[PDB]
């Protein structure tokens, strides 16, 4: 909210068959996948808050 | 708040197809099928005009 927590990465591989630490993301919000399974996207966009 | 569109199908449709599947599908890679849960979820929503 008042000051939010930004963040990047970068030059690495990642999925979202490790997007989460339970795959019950209790407060998700996902246009691509949630937790689970995926490893196919990539970006400009490192950003990572 | 009634106009519907589908948001996941397994395949794009063919020019002036009309389909009305409407199972279950997933996001994690779970066989959820003819039930949602977490990772796994329904396929139409409406525009709240």
């Amino acid at each position: 909210v008042y000051a939010w927590n930004r963040k990047r990465i970068s030059n690495c591989v990642a999925d979202y068959s490790v997007l989460y630490n339970s795959a019950s993301f209790s407060t998700f919000k996902c246009y691509g996948v949630s937790p689970t399974k995926l490893n196919d996207l990539c970006f400009t966009n490192v950003y990572a808050d | 708040y009634n106009y519907r569109y589908r948001l996941f199908r397994k395949s794009n449709l063919k020019p002036f197809e009309r389909d009305i599947s409407t199972e279950i599908y997933q996001a994690g890679s779970k066989p959820c099928n003819g039930v949602e849960g977490f990772n796994c979820y329904f396929p139409l929503q409406s525009y709240g005009f």
